[PDB]
């Protein structure tokens, strides 16, 4: 019943770093790694300290060294803290093959040793983003390598989505283009969130117009917990990842379920109102709470999966279901019936202290496919096909043996996908 | 990891002369060789451009290169020329005289196989290199002729590294030598295929800057190398300290380059204000990125506004959100959107690091590549053309053996960037 | 059973101001929202606290934060709380169109949050000036949308009647017959009192020569509760708002009607004096506390609304009835049969602590429509003309997209308004 | 939600000085900079006229602007000329010497680039502009004349802002420049129709208030214009601050111009008495308003009573009834109803704030648009035809490139506010 996580680039392991800090906070662990008290993600030593299964990977030694001087450096094992000299330079081309190909043996051999070190692996998932170097460029990398030894687990990934108003990398697009290629075929499946859609969720639910990434991850943090600390804990409906992977992959391209939560409330929100289930499941069909820039309205949904915490009835739940089914908006691709699972864990909601959002007494979860999607590809096409059609930044991947047939490749693996998207929403 | 550093001529040297001592006040190391500082970041990475000598000596990594003793033991006889050893020094007898055909051609070559010596042991002092960077004057003798050829060898023995360099452009006002647009066209010719980026500094902008927004009427070179300082230093703590986003500077130069051959940086700076208006300013993300964005806070003498942008990047020191950097970055974009290229969506890129300038909160540094510094070439290839012409001093260089035809291929190369520029300046 | 109460515009934020200060004081409600103790406005937090189901409107921020730095700061929910930056200067056309109509979004998703936190939505009331920009402006851009969502529920509308002598806004006219060929369609009954006839009723009945609209706003409140609170309490005859809509609107045009209040009694009055209900009722009958200026003796009856609070014995108020029916001087429309609802609540009548009304035992409020507000709308319709012939004002409605041939259009509204009472003044 | 204010010539730089003081003693801010008050409201709303600068500086949003140095330096001197920061003060070299023609039309049009490069600065530091405001004299040549030029700019750049002015009208008996009808008549011809609205100022009237009932022997310029800034700071702090009638400085544009072209007005106020009757004064609201219809407290030379009155707006401060002030209102209007126009009902409107001056425990600021006008545009146009047949000083204008004929229309301009105010007296 064991699961592995991969924290791949500053993304993945700065956000890591909320989320075993909040598993520290679910359970009470000590930055020793002393427990008083989840051994699915743990693994015990005799002094009863539990070490984090999880491998962080950085080609720079900063953010992981960030992590070695921090409180978390207790924690974590030295081998688990992997670190290379140099980077990736936002480049595929160099984070997939040329330099991050060098160093991933070493990664792969410290995953496997944790793979022996489980016992009933059930599967695991990658942190990262699709725009950098290593977040995406090595990534791949070792999808590659774990889709053949680990064929048969869950292989979900995380990645940022890359905001269509701010980005920092201008080859942003061709990385992600090319991870297309690369993740569609390998992955089971891809989640992923929008800084830029998450600041307006600060803004209006948190009132907090000072968003870093530490607030941000926060909030990351909170939906991969109720996804992984929660459903490893009871509840009526206690729902594995595997059973995850099972209920929200419908094809077997991929898919990319986009995360939506409510609640996000801020202390004096919270004060003077009342959430039931079906309220705060009622905020989770509203654009205003989506987690990706991507109007929930302008597609079709395909899947759907609510994870509830704390105190939900399912007696309410259903309810709250009967009533988004008919009196919500949502069309849906005629495929699919309305089978949207439903997990209820009894687990109650947690917060960081120090955090802004408020203590909160029931919480839910939302995946989901929409069609909307093809327009975050569409986004996506044309920032490539500017680039490219200049060859814009070319060198900077030829120079490392890319090619630029491979490129156009790419760019129509995604045309592929949004064409299928195209049928999707046909409804038949 | 590691960079090396290499000044020549006046101005590279007396530039190096404030770079140096700026790193050393960003990681509290004394004049004299020694850490005092007070902070495990300032020792932490260290390594980029220190050695730790035995006694906990700090050695610079960078060779300082002339062809007169004097300048040198001027460097020498200041704080910080205490820091770098003897054997950094490097150094002939009898000038160049400003002259690219004795730096490069002739007798600046003879030293530089004694220079190259000392950064292959160097290089080798090094883990890992990440890069070298080159300061020098683009008319000048030693800073671009002797300078020049260094690099060109350098590159060959180190292709997988960066190579970059900050040089002194000849202002429109000022110059010095008659054939500064000469020495320039050549090392044009020479450096822009030989290196992977350069960054244009206008003395002339630098000095209006001063007094324009800074406010001030006593101004020397070493209050201006000051400012070129904290926009070099600028760019390599970020890779070397803890940020948000990405430091490296790679990753930079993969991310401002979308051709082979267009890689000339206009570089700017933020805040930037005098003393008595900063009880009068605020301090947000904004108010730098309108210090950023105003081409009069640009050190280079262009106008962003009149080509197009190709490249911006934005780097950031200091704790700022990363959703307001993000807004202001868009907005930019947006308000800008006349001056940006077209062919690259979200132009603007940005870098972030936690750690300010020492004795401010914030900072930001702008690099850009727009069209608009064809317009420099531009100037230099008409001046060029009509030395070219006269032979104005060409018999100190043709008697040195420099053949007019390569002058000839380097007007041509000069013309070439330009006609890149309007190729993608559409 | 559930209602929400709407305030645009100062005048409809200030009114509401003590409007619910009244019904805290009617439960004891606490500044922060705790209550210890009606369910139907208010809705209930775990805590405790109670939130007014209310929407609060206002363009500019200075009254919403006169709200925000008052002691009701703490029972509004910040949601609840609503504010743009700039006006809209006195003008339908930047209230109701320009300016407001950018942010009349949030403001009704708001609403619908808050309808969808009802469980059985009554309806709704909406507190406004017939001058203002947002009052009147504003406002009937609200109708537009609130008239379509919610097209079963009560739309009734309360507005502060512009005073024949004075007026603050020059192109009120202008306002007001706008709003006219606007609410007039939309809204189910609006009803409207006078300030100049309010102040002589502070100064007559009450013996104030100083009033402010602190001091107005508590009358027009205490009239307000008496529909409001004391129509959810108990009582004999518990009439519901749907029921004063269903026994107060006889036509589909509608209808205005006009309120009077008796009791309002200054404390040295109230001694020495001791009123009956059919007392109070013969005051109700009287010119001189009728709270618009407009004759009562002018015009016929319609309709006419009693609603009576404390101690009140059917007995006694059917006696009443028999002598304004044959005793009085009204006159009433054939149309009608004078089925005057009695309302008759066993809810005593509330005294604002530091008010100027006397404590009073039993009390009585007025509806009435009459004839004799044609002449109300001949008063708007001569200060339209003249300034529609002069032109006067003109481009201030012009530069933001209005048509004279609208505005000729809206007057002749009105002058349709005014037939249709003439109409009805024929008797039949 | 912001205003920006800029002021220019001698007369408004040194208007404008005693303005911004007025609003800093609104809100407690020192003559250094900082804020020490003691009010909640007095940070509230300080937005609309200042920027906070780090270390809890306020900025004053506003450009000082003139063409000699000295003018500015001597404003910089004073108390609170430290608050203002020195990009503020836009200033060349070399008068105008009240010259429309060099400050309009050639010189100073030089430097209004450089002006409106700050406004530009500074529309982008408002969150939400709610307006300008200047402040200026009609027949002056940096006053009216580079002023102008300025306003036609602002206006094309924010058509949806709210364009008003303050400025001084040519008194009838004191002139300065010989040709000062000229420069009104020009600035007549620009100005009003490129601004929502213009105050009219008259230093004669103001005199004889300050002796008529305030008694004094003394005042001096700073002490007009003290008066003056009680008017202007009436207006905007009761959109800035809490009342209870409807604050918003574009609804009192709405509510004062019925007509495109007549926006002029004739600010008066009250109380505003010597101490000595202050010990038999009573305040109240009609007291108010006797005063403030009262011909002889308008700080306007006009005679309202000699016009029509097309609208009047009362601004209150301090508490005050609503009945009161509606029935004394209308009292008004009764009792003058044959000064009145016929063609709008109720033309008196209220506006009213909860906040009283410092000082005081109300007030109330006077303003109107009457018919009366005219008669100082009369006074002008008839002054100016005669020196037109002359040509007095118009070398120097022609001189400098202007037009006769531009003359010409502008005199029409002058003359066809007036038929249009006799088509409105009826
Ligand atoms: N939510 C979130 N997004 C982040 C965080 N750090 C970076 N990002 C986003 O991820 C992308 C940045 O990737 P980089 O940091 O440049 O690169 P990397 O993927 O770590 O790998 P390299 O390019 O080789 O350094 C941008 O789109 C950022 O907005 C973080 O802590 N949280
Ligand atoms: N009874 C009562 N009447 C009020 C109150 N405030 C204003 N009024 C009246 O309502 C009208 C004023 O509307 P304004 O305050 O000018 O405007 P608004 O309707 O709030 O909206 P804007 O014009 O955009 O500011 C006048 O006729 C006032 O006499 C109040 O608190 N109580
Ligand atoms: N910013 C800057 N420019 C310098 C300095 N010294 C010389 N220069 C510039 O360099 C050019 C002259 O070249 P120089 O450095 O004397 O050449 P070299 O010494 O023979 O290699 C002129 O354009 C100068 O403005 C300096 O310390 N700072
Ligand atoms: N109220 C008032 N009027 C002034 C002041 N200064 C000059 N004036 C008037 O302005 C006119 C002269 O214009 P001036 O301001 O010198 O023009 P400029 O300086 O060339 O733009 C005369 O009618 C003066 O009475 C002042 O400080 N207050
Ligand atoms: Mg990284
Ligand atoms: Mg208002």
């Amino acid at each position: 019943r064991e699961c592995i996580s991969i924290h791949v680039g500053q993304a993945g392991v700065q956000i890591g770093n909320a989320c075993w800090e909040l598993y520290c906070l679910e359970h009470g662990i000590q930055p020793d790694g002393q427990m008083p008290s989840f051994n699915t993600f743990f693994s015990e030593t005799g002094a009863g300290k539990h070490v984090p299964r999880a491998v962080f990977v950085d080609l720079e030694p900063t953010v992981i060294d960030e992590v070695r001087t921090g409180t978390y450096r207790q924690l974590f094992h030295p081998e688990q803290l992997i670190t290379g000299k140099e980077d990736a330079a936002n480049n595929y081309a160099r984070g997939h093959y040329t330099i991050g190909k060098e160093i991933i043996d070493l990664v792969l051999d410290r995953i496997r040793k944790l793979a022996d070190q489980c016992t009933g692996l059930q599967g695991f998932s990658v942190f990262h983003s699709f725009g950098g170097g290593t977040g995406s460029g090595f990534t791949s990398l070792l999808m590659e390598r774990l889709s053949v030894d680990y064929g048969k687990k869950s292989k979900l990934e995380f990645s940022i989505y890359p905001a269509p108003q701010v980005s920092t990398a201008v080859v942003e697009p061709y990385n992600s283009i090319l991870t297309t290629h690369t993740t569609l075929e390998h992955s089971d499946c891809a989640f992923m969130v929008d800084n830029e859609a998450i600041y307006d969720i600060c803004r209006r639910n948190l009132d907090i117009e000072r968003p870093t990434y530490t607030n941000l991850n926060r909030l990351i943090g909170q939906i991969v917990s109720s996804i992984t600390a929660s459903l490893r804990f009871d509840g009526a409906l206690n729902v594995d990842l595997t059973e995850f992977q099972t209920n929200l992959v419908p094809y077997p391209r991929g898919h990319f379920p986009l995360a939506t939560y409510a609640p996000v409330i801020s202390a004096e929100k919270a004060y003077h109102e009342q959430l039931s289930v079906a309220e705060i499941t009622n905020a989770c069909f509203e654009p205003a709470n989506q987690m990706v820039k991507c109007d929930p309205r302008h597609g079709k949904y395909m899947a759907c999966c609510l994870l509830y915490r704390g105190d939900v009835v399912p007696k309410d739940v259903n309810a709250a279901i009967a009533t988004i089914k008919t009196k919500r908006t949502i069309q849906f691709v005629d495929w699919c019936p309305t089978g949207f699972k439903v997990g209820i864990n009894y687990e109650p909601p947690t917060v960081v202290p120090g955090g802004d959002l408020a203590k909160v007494q029931r919480a839910v979860c939302m995946l989901s496919n929409t069609t909307a999607i093809a327009e975050a590809w569409a986004r996506l096409d044309h920032k490539f096909d500017l680039m490219y059609a200049k060859r814009a930044f070319v060198h900077w991947y030829v120079g490392e043996g890319m090619e630029e047939g491979e490129f156009s490749e790419a760019r129509e693996d995604m045309a592929a996908l949004e064409k299928d998207y195209e049928e999707v929403g046909v409804d038949s | 990891r590691e960079i090396v550093h290499i000044q020549a001529g006046q101005c590279g040297n007396q530039i190096g002369a404030k770079f140096w001592e700026v790193i050393s006040d960003e990681h509290g190391i004394d004049p004299t060789g020694s850490y005092h500082g007070d902070s495990d970041l300032q020792l932490e990475r260290i390594n980029v451009y220190y050695n730790e000598a035995a006694g906990n000596k700090y050695v610079p990594r960078a060779i300082l290169v002339d062809l007169e003793p004097g300048t040198m033991d001027s460097v020498r006889s200041g704080p910080f020329g205490q820091i770098f050893r003897p054997d950094n020094f490097v150094f002939g007898q009898s000038g160049a005289g400003n002259n690219w055909a004795k730096g490069h051609y002739t007798e600046g070559a003879e030293l530089v196989d004694s220079v190259l010596d000392v950064v292959r042991k160097e290089s080798e002092s090094c883990d890992c290199l990440q890069g070298f960077q080159l300061t020098h004057s683009l008319g000048g003798g030693t800073g671009s002729g002797m300078g020049t050829l260094l690099i060109s060898k350098i590159r060959e023995e180190y292709p997988d590294r960066i190579m970059n360099t900050f040089s002194v452009v000849p202002s429109p006002k000022v110059s010095d030598t008659v054939v500064e647009p000469y020495n320039a066209t050549l090392s044009v010719h020479q450096l822009v295929e030989n290196t992977d980026e350069t960054y244009c500094i206008d003395n002339e902008a630098l000095y209006d800057i001063c007094f324009r927004t800074l406010k001030l009427t006593t101004p020397t070179y070493g209050d201006l190398n000051h400012l070129v300082s904290a926009t070099m230093s600028g760019v390599t703590t970020c890779l070397r300290f803890p940020g948000q986003l990405n430091a490296d500077l790679r990753k930079l130069a993969v991310n401002m380059v979308p051709f082979p051959r267009l890689h000339f940086f206009m570089p700017g700076f933020a805040p930037l204000t005098s003393r008595g208006s900063q009880q009068y300013r605020a301090l947000t993300v904004p108010e730098l990125t309108q210090q950023m964005f105003d081409a009069k806070n640009m050190m280079a003498a262009c106008d962003p506004r009149h080509g197009r942008y190709l490249t911006v990047a934005a780097v950031f020191r200091g704790r700022m959100s990363m959703k307001e950097v993000d807004e202001q970055m868009l907005n930019v974009q947006n308000k800008n959107s006349s001056y940006f290229v077209e062919w690259i969506p979200n132009n603007v890129k940005t870098a972030v690091c936690d750690i300010p300038p020492r004795g401010l909160k914030m900072s930001a540094t702008f690099i850009g590549n727009s069209t608009a510094i064809q317009e420099l070439f531009k100037r230099i290839s008409e001046q060029f053309t009509a030395m070219f012409r006269r032979k104005a001093f060409l018999h100190w260089y043709t008697g040195e053996g420099m053949d007019e035809m390569e002058f000839t291929e380097a007007e041509s190369n000069m013309n070439d960037l330009v006609s890149e520029y309007q190729q993608y300046q559409d």
